[PDB]
C-alpha cells in the first residue's frame, strides 16, 4: 500500500496497492499437485490422504 | 428493520458523491457511484456498492418501486426498473439492498451502471472492473442447460437476509459549498436549503448556525461568506471519496445483502474420447466442445503428465505404460486405462 | 390454412414448454424453449423453434400483432412485434411462421428469445450455439457497401409458403394436471379446467372421468387423486420436453417456413497489389484489409504453392519460376504471372 | 444563421440520400445513410455526415427535440431521443449540429445509426468503420478514473460555433425516379407537385416544362410519359451516394461541428515493480496491470534498447550493464540507473 497526493478539490484519496497475491497465486496457480502425483495414488483431502496409493 | 430492511436502511441518509467517470468524459457527482464490485463467489455474482438507496423510498419505503436516490436534498426518487447494469451488455439484476446492489453481466473489462428514475438519462458511472468468466470444470462453456454434470460452486446468496456481515453507515459529513449563502448588497442570507450549512463567514459572527433556515449577516460579500455542511439524521456510507467531515467514525452497520453459500452448477460434459489400441502407446481421437482441458498423465512411477487445453477434433499420443497412464478428457470421468 | 398459415397451425394448437433453459439460473415452462437452432445457410439466417406460434392469432388469424403464447389452460397471447433474438446483442429478426422464426443475428457464442405478453418483463430463454461468422471469399469483412464481389451464397429465402418439409404436428400431448383437484376431507372436487382432467383417486370411484369441469370424489384426501388433463387441437412439438403422453404420434404436418433458395452475396474486394519483379522471384506487396487470403502457386509442373491468410500491410515474396507462377491475391481475379 | 447553425442548414434544405446500405439486405434513398465517418482524434470519439439535421426544426428552428427527417415531402421530423448510434454496441452520443453528429462508442468495424422520426420504427443503416481502441500510453487501460496520469490528446472540442471546415450545398438534384406523372385514360395525365414538376415524356404536351398544375399531354401511355422534379431552396452535401443533379456545382458553406483540439487524458499508471539487482543484471518482477509496454534501453553507448508490451505478473531480466540501463515501465518516468 502506497498512497498519493490526490486531485484537489474532489477526495480522491490514491492509494496504490501491489497486485492481489492471494488471487494472483489463486488464479493463475500452477499445475495442481493432486493430479501429477506419482505412484497413482488419489490425494483426497478432507483429511489429506493419499487414498488408493499404488 | 431487517427482513423488511427499511429501518436500518433509513437510519442512513442515502446519498451519493463524487465519482471520477460520469458519462464519457466527466467526473461529477454521481447519485448513484459504485463504491467498489465485491464479488467472491463461482456463481458469477458482481456485488457493487450502491450509490443511491435502491430499494429504500423517501420516507424509508421498502417497496421495490422506490430506489432512494441523491438530491440536493436527501430526496431523490428513482423507479426499481430504472437501474442498467451493462459489463458488455446490461446483464440482469438479480437484487438491490440499498446501498448493495448485485447481480450477474456477461464478460468485460468495465463495468457500468446507470439510474434515471428522477435522473436525467441514467445519471451513472462506468468503472473498469474486468469481468472474467473463469468457471470451474474440465471444459470451459458457459451454458447449463446440457443435461450432463453437477459440480460444488460459490454462489452470492439470492435470498434477503436481515444482514451477516454489515458497512457501516456512519458520519454525515459536510460538502464543498457556497451556494446555501445568498449576499445581498451586504446581508449573507442562508435560506432553507437541501444541505446542512453551518454560516462560516469570512468576517463576522456568522461563525454557527443550522443550515435549513434563514441567517442574515449585514455588511458582508460573497467572498466575505463563508459555508459548511451541517448534518442531522443520517449517517455516511463509506467515505470512498467521502470528504470526512464527521468527527468520530460511528454509526450503524447496514447488513451486507446475498450471503454467499456453496451451491451446484451444472457441469457440461463433453463428447468422452476415441481410444485408437497401439504397441505402448495409444491415440485419443477428440473432439472439440466449448473448449476442454484434457489431461492424460502417467501412473507409475515419476510419470509424464501431460495437459492441454483441447480445442478441437485432434488426436493427442497418450503413452500406453506397462502400468499405465492416467487420462482425463476434460470434464469427463477420470478413468485410466492398462495396455488394452 | 396455408397462406394464412396459422390455420395450418390452429389445428394442431399452439403449446408451451418445460426447458431446462429458463431464464439465466432456472428450468422451467417457458413459451420459448429453444426446441431447435437449425440455420444451415450462408447468409446467416439462424432459425430457432419456439414452442408458441409466430403469428398464429387466438382465434387463428394472422395477425402479426399476436404471439401465440402459453398458458395452463394453452390460450396465451403476447405482442408479436414485443419479441426479441438477444445472440450477442439484438439479432435481427427476419419473420415468424408457427414454431418457426427466422432472424440474423451478430457474431456470438449463443442466442435468447425473449417475449413478455402476460410475461414479466420479456419472458426468455437462452441456448449455447455459437454462430459464427463463417462467410466465404478472399477476404473477412461483413460490409456490403462497396461494389466489390458478387458471390454465390445459400440464404433462407424469407418468402412465407405452405411447405417445403413440415414438422409433424402428432401426438397429442396427454398432459398431466393434478394441482386443478382439491379434496375437502371427503371430495375430491376437481373443478373446471383447461381440459378434460381424467383423476385418479386411489381407492373408491375416482378413476377417470371429464374434469374440463367439476367433479366431486368420494374419500378425497390429499394423498388419494393423481390429476392428468386430455384434450385436443394438439400435436407435439417434437415432444423435445415433451413426454409421449399420446399413445401413438398422429403427425399431421407444418410446412417449415422460410425454405433455402441459393442467392448472391457481394463480397468486398480489396485493393490489389503491387507487384515488383527481380531474377525469377517476385514480391507482392499487399496493403492490408479486412484479413484476407492471398495465394500464389507456381503454374507448371509439381511446384510450390502457397497461401496465406494475410493480414497486415507487407511483403510477400512469390517466387516467379521459368514457368510462372498464379498468384491469387485475395477475392481479386486470378492475375498469373510470367517470367518478365 | 450560425447561433442557431440549423438557418446555416436551412440555406440548403438536406434530405436523404441513396445510399445502397439500406438496412442489412437492401438499400436506398435512406433517411440516415452514413455520408462518412470522420474520426481524426486521441479522444476516441467518432463523427459521423448523418442524412438529416439533427438540430434543426420543421421550419429550421433550433430543436433540441428536431432532427430534420427526410422524405418526397423533404420536410420530415425526427425527434432527438430517436438517434441510436450502435457500432459494436449502443456507443454513447456527444453532440448533433447539421448532419455533424458526433460520440463515442466501444470497439468495432462497422457503425450503424437507426432513427425512425416521420416513419414508424427506426429506420436503421449499417456501414463499416474499423473503430479500434488506439489509445496511447505507457500502458494498455481504457478507464479513465484513476488517479494515475494525465498526458496531451487530441479530441474533438464540442463548442457548437460557426465553422472551420464548410460542407457544400447546391444542385438541387434530379434522379431516375419521377413517379409523379399518372394515366390519364388516354393521355399523360400528370399530378401537380410542389415544383417544376418537368413532364419529359415521349411527345405530345409532354415532352419539357416543369408542371405547377396537373399537365395532362393527351395522347400519352405510361410509356410515353417521362417525370421530372426540379425544385429550390436546397442544396447537396456532396452527392457522395447522391445521382449528382446539380446541373453547375456552386454551393454554400456549413461548418462541421466539433472542432478537434488538444486536450488531456487520464492514463492510469501500474504498480511498479520490484528490483533484485545483481552482479552485472538485475531483475525486475511486475505484477500484471492492463497490458503496459515495458522498454529497457541500456543506458550508454551504442547498445541493446529492447521493449514489450508485457501482461502478466512475470520477471523481466533487467540486464543491468556497466554503464547502466533505462527502465520504462509503463506510466512511470523513465526510472534507469546503474549497478545496484
Amino acid at each position: 500500500l502506497k498512497l498519493a497526493r490526490p486531485a484537489a478539490g474532489n477526495i480522491h484519496v490514491p492509494y496504490t496497492q501491489t497486485p492481489s497475491g492471494f488471487k494472483t497465486w489463486q488464479k493463475d496457480r500452477d499445475s495442481p499437485l493432486n493430479a501429477k502425483a506419482p505412484f497413482g495414488c488419489i490425494i483426497q483431502t478432507n483429511p489429506v490422504r493419499a487414498m488408493n496409493c499404488a | 428493520s431487517t427482513a423488511n430492511h427499511f429501518n436500518a436502511y433509513k437510519l442512513t441518509r442515502p446519498y451519493v458523491a463524487y465519482c471520477a467517470d460520469c458519462g464519457m468524459g466527466h467526473s461529477c457527482h454521481s447519485p448513484a457511484m459504485i463504491e467498489n464490485i465485491q464479488a467472491d463467489a463461482t456463481d458469477g455474482t458482481l456485488k457493487i456498492q450502491f450509490a443511491s438507496q435502491i430499494g429504500l423510498t423517501k420516507t424509508d419505503t421498502h417497496d421495490h418501486t422506490k430506489i432512494r436516490y441523491a438530491e440536493g436534498h436527501d430526496i431523490a426518487e428513482a423507479a426499481r426498473s430504472t437501474l442498467k447494469v451493462h459489463s458488455s451488455s446490461e446483464c440482469t439484476v438479480t437484487g438491490t439492498m440499498g446501498h448493495f446492489i448485485l447481480a450477474k453481466c456477461p464478460p468485460g473489462e468495465r463495468i457500468s451502471v446507470s439510474f434515471v428514475d428522477s435522473k436525467n438519462e441514467h445519471r451513472t458511472c462506468r468503472i473498469a472492473y474486468h469481468h472474467e468468466q473463469r468457471l470451474i470444470g474440465r471444459e470451459r462453456f458457459t451454458v447449463r442447460p446440457h443435461h450432463g454434470i453437477e459440480l460444488p460452486c460459490t454462489t452470492y446468496q439470492l435470498t434477503t437476509a436481515e444482514t451477516s456481515e454489515e458497512i457501516d453507515m456512519h458520519m454525515p459529513p459536510d460538502i464543498p459549498d457556497r451556494t446555501i449563502l445568498s449576499q445581498q448588497s451586504g446581508n449573507v442570507k442562508i435560506t432553507v436549503n437541501g444541505r446542512t450549512v453551518r454560516y462560516s463567514s469570512s468576517c463576522g459572527s456568522q461563525a454557527v448556525g443550522t443550515t435549513t433556515t434563514d441567517k442574515t449577516i449585514n455588511s458582508c460579500t460573497v467572498d466575505k461568506c463563508q459555508a459548511y455542511v451541517t448534518s442531522h439524521t443520517k449517517w455516511q456510507f463509506n467515505s470512498p471519496f467521502v470528504p470526512r467531515r464527521m468527527q468520530a467514525e460511528r454509526k450503524g452497520k447496514v447488513h451486507i445483502p446475498f450471503p454467499l453459500i456453496n451451491t451446484t452448477c451444472r457441469v457440461p460434459l463433453a463428447p468422452e474420447a476415441l481410444v485408437r489400441s497401439g504397441k505402448r502407446e495409444a491415440t485419443l481421437s477428440l473432439h472439440p466442445i466449448h473448449p476442454t482441458l484434457l489431461s492424460y498423465r502417467t501412473f507409475g512411477a515419476e510419470r509424464v503428465f501431460d495437459e492441454q487445453w483441447i480445442t478441437a477434433q485432434t488426436e493427442v499420443t497418450i503413452p500406453v505404460p506397462v502400468e499405465g497412464v492416467e487420462y482425463q478428457w476434460g470434464n469427463h470421468k477420470p478413468q485410466r486405462f492398462v495396455v488394452a
